[PDB]
RNA sequence: GUGAGUAAAAUUUGG
RNA sequence: AAAUCUUUCUCAC
């Protein structure tokens, strides 16, 4: 039915794929076309652009935002059990922190010092040495990146070392600085929609567009290349040694360490990438390997193709296309003169994953529809109708809700089908709130984040230091006694105030209570 | 009781992050087996009874959105909804009255979010998040014209006063000026002076919404400093002086510029709930700032300093009027008072910024190329490419001024895309 | 505030009191030493005088407001300071040299750098790949569309009956004739029974891929909406039989059998096999007690399962509706028929579509999306994307494909662009 | 249902 | 048996 749309439709209405299978043979294809890239045969890895003119930021200090250094997100530490170097998954707040630990160091930034002024490699960091740390930080695991519309076989994704990201966010920073010195217009940090519009505005002087993918973008994209970049921008040791460390970078597939030369592993540096791009021309709107550009003859093509050549921006002859009435980016379409493309576009359904948060992410991406010229209002209403009506189908069992209040929606044993325009305009009962897209957290969210903050990965016995000083910077160091008298001087003000936790605080709705 | 030693081991002290870091549980990833973990154990079932028995009750009620403006369909922008953060005593205070630490703190920064919008009102309101279409605003109806005709870029009924016209200032109306090292803030019955020593506004009385005011502008904390005094000060004279009221709206501070560093605040306007900066409206924006110094009352899209030789490198070849305009620019797109070289008389030259065959700016989602409005095409003559020899279906015919869009011209039987047309960003001349 | 003279100010205080007992240096890098609610002026603060007081090295500048007492630390010998006090506490305190390390630049270069370049250098290299033609040509034809559907027709062919998609349609038997069936079903295939459940067991897999054959489409899927519902539901509560308004289903775990003890649940792993009902007309036909339906399986591992049940067909099919032009009468197997066709296939392809966990059909409307935007494409490789049969394995999937290949060649038809 | 170990224990799955 | 290297782990309490 994507088919027969009037208008614009990529069909992202039910989810992406999914299946159980292992990463292990996805891996081994992308280290595969990655080795025969290396060979010089299918593709172009060597970079021969010109990047002397991109400025120089080695005088810049070097300063780390410790908060990117943290997440619950998965990575890779490599311990030596009996000689035998084993990679564990571990959360990447777990894997720095062991790191940290190993160094003996207070924080990354300290550590990042330590390493740049040693007299050499084999001088002793802690309980490591820069030596060990880059062998340690060559090390990868995969895993399978599923639910990508479009993708029925699903690709591998790859899991690094903590001080491979330590000094990833380090280049990456730099490299997104540069960006925003030296490219025509800034897009790496923008959305797709505002790229889609500055793209139109930028091509409107031109006749033809070329919407542009890069195929197999992550292999042919080299550590000569991501060097070359690094010291174009005046990186220094560190650019160097990530380097070396692609270089001699090793995936662990199920349970043979596989050497990769080639290739960067899915986007490990997307601003050096796109720099590598940037740094040589100015006749293209890009990012990743997504870009966008204009020409009126035959012959600025043929010189916008010798430019992404020489930039190792191998076209995807596959879905790069050329086009007059419209323009195309990170699937965002507009007409020439930058309104939006009629039809669904983008728009993307909702699954079924909680009674209420299916609900709010229903009115998100019915406001965000609206909000454009996508749907007109009265559609959006009804939908809104259906899914509630749908929400109740699914979820109206003693599973789930036991109970029967008034006010509750049809889906918790309620009687209360809520208009959209109510709730988007606050008119509703209190319990409304969290659905609203702006609103607090929903009661399933809620449940679903304390629950995953359970897990054998994330699982951990230490005290929480909440309720903090609005004022106290978080980079001050604490300990054990530290901690204790925080929450001790905390807890007694809380109980002189006749409490015994902290008041709950919401911000939006504070703002709108105040006269 | 002894946790700290095994997590961090070999280490005595660690950093807030890197302890908070440890016990993550607000962070909510929607996973396909959402489902099953919700109905294991009744646990949605169990939170939704905590829920109505606790937590409800407690939730504090809000007013609902009623101001209403009529709306038309109108081509796709990116609308800029920036939402100001607790203030540093507002949030001492919260704390102090047994507020939860953690979420006062996320509140104090300042959050801007830019979304996409089709639709647009006569007096380029923002919109309610998905209530464009229905054309709820985030302003509200005033009660007096005053109000009403501060934020108006062209006042309906003037009083003869600097709010809705050339004028001087009323007792409800209040203005900052720079006076040599000094900030004067005088609102007709209080006058006081500021200074910045290193990142405080110093003052006597922080607490002067004039001071509130000049700190969000200059992005300062302010900071009670009674040894700040000043000698000259001619606060009453510029008070009962007149001014011109310039045809623009207000800044995203909510104040309007009257002379160099110099800008007119209402007591009972808060920040501007209007769209500042538009296709139709940027050049006159520009205009009116052109000899008033920096504003910072436009965000541009990458490196300020690159926009600032690029803006230089098109002034060096440009002419009196588009030199006027290039200035205009560099003062709406600098920060007030951080140490920027936005004359671009004063400004050197660089040559590396002079090899690129185009000099390209974003203001606000808009991209401008100074070498064409160095040649006079957003305000002269409008730009033209040819899409093809075939007429489209669905296109409306050339009009004789045209503005930016794809039209079918039948003296050349073609489709024709105009843009830079002074039909749009010069309506009226 | 710089971290880097943070432990200079803790040797500053060094337990000085006041007032008798009283601290009398808070240092602002100590989270218990520094005043609640009240901003940072200086490295300490000094209680008894009420004075911020700021550590600079000699004509190192620092940010911080002018009133801030500064102690210069001089390059050589002595620390000079605007207060005598002060100084003699600097004087006393800093009796080590307690040197603060400069300042660290991104571009510093290390000891190791030259040795790191060299062991690089020694490394593999990548060699210049070859230089690719491009010729840009028109978008591909309806009769290459055409072509690619008679090709996997021709290489895959039909099966006899729909198999698990008849099981949108409702099978004439009522909830208890449908539970009877479904048990006895079970029976008859030796799963074993167990804590009032039914499970799967195996032994040994002959490890190669099932048959593929594409789908002939039922007449219609009515009951699309209860069929997700019941997938949904069956997996996290399998063994049983589960009932809706007009159908049933049941989904039986497939764990390995290892002699007397075996897996006795399944964990979050364990695939399913689901068993639908459906009319009777085909191989899958099963009777008992005068009561005959077509019995159909399919096996799933719990993330299709998942992706499958979560999936909201009324929603997506309103939300199609919205801007779709109108829909031509197809045949059994996708084909256009004015005169013999039925409208209500497309439900039963939006049906397959949400069935097929693999998703397929999302590569061919992200392809046919770019053919309709396209002026030109290069020449044998914008119509390759059309060819995805080496990316999927299944007969669902192969369906899905196949069936979104038809509804591309009936636009192009139908309503030519 | 509560924790500990396995190149892993479902917030799995990275930039 | 099927969407076929998948349908999978131990210990203390
Ligand atoms: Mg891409
Ligand atoms: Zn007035
Ligand atoms: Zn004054
Ligand atoms: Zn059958």
């Amino acid at each position: 039915m994507w088919a027969f749309q009037e208008g614009v439709c990529k069909g992202n209405l039910l989810s992406g794929p999914t299946s159980m299978k292992a990463p292990d043979s996805a891996a081994r294809e992308s280290i595969d076309r990655a080795s025969e890239i290396m060979t010089g045969k299918s593709y172009n890895a060597v970079h021969t652009g010109d990047l002397s003119k991109l400025p120089n930021q080695g005088e810049s200090p070097l300063r780390i935002v410790d908060s990117d250094l943290y997440s619950e997100r998965s990575c890779c530490w490599v311990i030596e059990k009996e000689g035998r170097v084993v990679c564990k998954s571990t959360t990447l707040t777990r894997g720095m922190t062991s790191l940290l630990n190993t160094t003996k160091c207070s924080s990354p930034s300290e550590l990042i010092c330590k390493v740049l002024t040693v007299e050499s490699l084999s001088e002793k960091i802690g309980d490591t040495s820069v030596e060990e740390l880059l062998s340690h930080g060559r090390y990868f695991k995969c895993a399978l990146r599923d639910q990508e519309r479009g993708k029925p076989k699903s690709r591998a994704i790859f899991l690094s070392h903590p001080f491979f990201r330590l000094l990833s966010s380090v280049v990456e920073t730099h490299a997104r600085s540069v960006l925003s010195k030296v490219s025509a217009v800034y897009t790496a940090t923008a959305s797709a929609e505002q790229r889609a519009m500055m793209a139109a505005q930028v091509v409107e002087s031109r006749k033809h567009v070329l919407n542009g993918d890069c195929t197999k973008y992550n292999e042919a994209i080299d550590a000569d290349t991501l060097l070359k970049v690094w010291d174009a921008i005046g990186m220094g040791s560190i650019g160097v040694m990530l380097a070396y460390m692609v270089r001699r970078k090793c995936v662990l597939i199920k349970d043979t360490l596989v050497e990769c030369p080639g290739g960067m592993l899915m986007g490990m540096f997307n601003a050096t990438a796109t720099l590598a791009l940037q740094g040589t021309t100015d006749r293209f709107l890009s990012f990743s390997d997504d870009f966008i550009t204009s020409f009126n003859s035959p012959a600025e093509l043929r010189e916008i193709e010798d430019l992404l050549f020489a930039s190792c921006h191998n076209l995807s002859l596959k879905k790069s296309y050329i086009s007059v009435a419209s323009l195309e980016i990170n699937s965002c379409t507009l007409t020439r003169d930058g309104d939006l493309a009629t039809g669904l576009g983008c728009t993307a359904g909702v699954p079924f994953r909680g009674p209420l948060v299916t609900l709010k992410q229903t009115a998100a991406m019915l406001s965000g529809a609206v909000d454009s010229g996508v749907m007109p209002f009265h559609s959006a209403e009804r939908l809104f109708q259906i899914k509630q009506q749908e929400c109740a189908y699914r979820y109206n069992n003693p599973t789930y809700t036991t109970r029967n209040e008034d006010f509750l929606p049809t889906c918790l044993g309620g009687k209360t089908v809520i208009s959209f325009q109510s709730l988007l305009t606050w008119d509703c009962h209190p319990f409304w709130y969290q659905v609203h897209p702006d609103g607090p957290d929903t009661i399933d969210q809620k449940v679903l984040s304390v629950l995953a903050s359970k897990t054998r990965r994330r699982r951990t016995r230490l005290e929480a230091l909440s309720d903090l000083d609005p004022l106290v910077p978080h980079r001050l160091l604490v300990s054990e006694s530290d901690v204790s008298k925080i929450r001790a001087a905390r807890q007694a003000h809380l109980k002189s105030l006749g409490l015994e936790q902290p008041t709950n605080f919401n911000y939006a709705i504070y703002k709108a209570v105040q006269p | 009781m002894s946790q700290f030693g095994k997590s961090f081991k070999g280490r005595t002290e660690v950093t807030i992050t890197e302890y908070r870091s440890h016990t993550v549980k607000d962070v909510h990833r929607s996973l396909l087996t959402a489902d099953k973990s919700l109905r294991k154990s009744f646990c949605f079932r169990n939170a939704l009874n905590q829920f109505l028995d606790k937590d409800l009750p407690l939730l504090p009620i809000r007013p609902k959105l009623e101001s209403r403006v009529a709306v038309k369909k109108s081509k796709l922008r990116s609308q800029l909804s920036f939402r100001p953060g607790l203030t540093q005593e507002e949030a001492i205070d919260l704390y102090n009255k047994g507020y939860d630490g953690d979420s006062v703190s996320g509140a104090l920064q300042d959050r801007v979010v830019n979304e996409p919008v089709a639709y647009s009102s006569a007096d380029n309101d923002k919109f309610h998040r998905g209530l464009a279409a229905l054309g709820y605003t985030l302003a509200d109806r005033a009660f007096d014209t005053c109000e009403s005709g501060f934020v108006r870029a062209i006042p309906t009924t003037p009083c003869g006063f600097i709010c809705c016209g050339p004028g001087s200032f009323k007792d409800s109306l209040g203005f900052v000026i720079k006076i040599g090292e000094f900030w004067h803030m005088y609102d007709g019955f209080q006058h006081f002076v500021a200074v910045e020593d290193a990142k405080f506004l110093a003052s006597k009385s922080p607490s002067f919404w004039l001071a509130k005011r000049l700190a969000k502008r200059l992005n300062l904390v302010p900071k009670e400093d009674p040894s700040v005094a000043a000698a000259e000060c001619p606060c009453k004279k510029v008070w009962e002086a007149s001014f011109a009221r310039a045809p623009t709206a207000l800044d995203p501070f909510g104040g309007r510029a009257f002379c160099d560093q110099g800008w007119v605040y209402h007591r009972d306007v808060g920040y501007a709930t209007a769209n500042h900066i538009s296709q139709e409206t940027l050049f006159q924006q520009a205009l009116s700032v052109r000899n008033l110094g920096p504003q910072g009352s436009a965000n541009v899209s990458g490196s300020i300093h690159t926009a600032l030789d690029r803006l230089r490198a098109a002034y060096s070849r440009g002419t009196p009027a588009s030199r006027s305009i290039l200035q205009g620019l560099a003062n709406l797109i600098t920060p007030v008072g951080e140490n920027f070289e936005c004359d671009l008389d004063k400004r050197k030259l660089n040559i590396k910024a002079l090899r690129s065959p185009e000099r390209y700016i974003t203001i606000e989602g808009l991209v401008v190329n100074l070498d064409d409005v160095v040649r006079g095409f957003y305000l002269d003559k409008a730009k033209v490419t040819v899409l093809s020899r075939s007429k489209w279906m669905g296109y409306e015919d050339l009009p004789q001024k045209p503005p930016n869009g794809t039209f079918y011209c039948r003296k050349r039987k073609a489709m024709l895309l105009i843009s830079c047309s002074p039909g749009t960003y010069a309506k009226k001349r | 505030m710089d971290s880097r003279f943070a432990q200079l100010t803790g040797v500053f205080c060094d337990d000085f009191t006041y007032s008798e007992g009283s601290r009398r240096f808070l240092s602002s890098y100590s989270t218990v030493e520094r005043r609640p609610g009240v901003p940072v002026e200086g490295d300490c603060y000094d209680c008894l005088k009420n004075k911020w007081i700021a550590f600079e090295l000699e004509g190192q500048p620092r940010k911080f407001p002018k009133a801030t007492v500064r102690c210069i630390l001089n390059n050589d010998a002595t620390y000079v300071c605007s207060e005598q006090e002060y100084q003699q506490i600097c004087k006393v305190q800093f009796k080590d040299y307690l040197e603060i390390d400069g300042v660290v630049k991104v571009g510093h270069k290390a000891s190791y750098d030259a040795e790191l370049r060299e062991r690089l250098l020694e490394l593999p290299h990548p060699k210049s790949g070859p230089k690719p033609r491009i010729e840009w040509v028109a978008p591909p034809r309806l009769a290459d569309i055409s072509k690619e559907t008679a090709e996997l027709k021709r290489q895959y062919g039909f099966f006899e009956c729909s198999k698990f998609l008849a099981c949108g349609e409702e099978c004439g038997l009522d909830q208890e004739a449908r539970e009877l069936i479904l048990n006895e079903y079970a029976r008859d295939r030796e799963f074993e029974f167990r804590n009032g459940g039914w499970i799967q067991r195996y032994t040994v897999a002959s490890h190669k891929p099932a048959t593929q054959k594409i789908l002939p489409l039922p007449a219609s899927a009515p009951l699309a909406r209860e069929l997700l519902m019941l997938i949904a539901r069956s997996t996290t509560q399998a063994g049983k039989v589960l009932h809706s308004d007009n159908t049933s289903i049941l989904a039986v775990p497939v764990m390995r059998d290892s002699g007397k003890h075996s897996k006795r649940r399944p964990t979050a792993s364990t695939h399913h096999l689901v068993v639908g009902l459906s009319k009777p007309g085909c191989e899958h036909d099963f009777e008992f007690d005068g009561y005959r339906a077509a019995v159909h399986v399919m096996h799933l591992d719990p993330k299709q399962s998942a992706n499958i049940g979560e999936q909201d067909f009324v929603s997506t099919r309103e939300i199609y509706k919205l801007d779709m032009l109108e829909l031509p009468p197809i045949s059994r197997k996708g084909d256009l028929d004015r005169a013999s066709g039925l409208e209500t296939r497309w439900d039963v392809i939006l049906l397959l579509e949400c069935l097929d966990s693999t998703r397929v059909s999302q590569a061919v409307a992200q392809h046919f999306n770019r053919h309709r935007l396209a002026l030109s494409v290069c020449k044998d490789e914008f119509r390759k994307g059309y060819q995805l049969a080496s990316e999927i394995r299944g007969t669902i999937p192969l369906s899905s494909l196949y069936y979104s290949l038809c509804a591309v060649r009936l636009r192009m038809t139908v309503h030519p662009f």
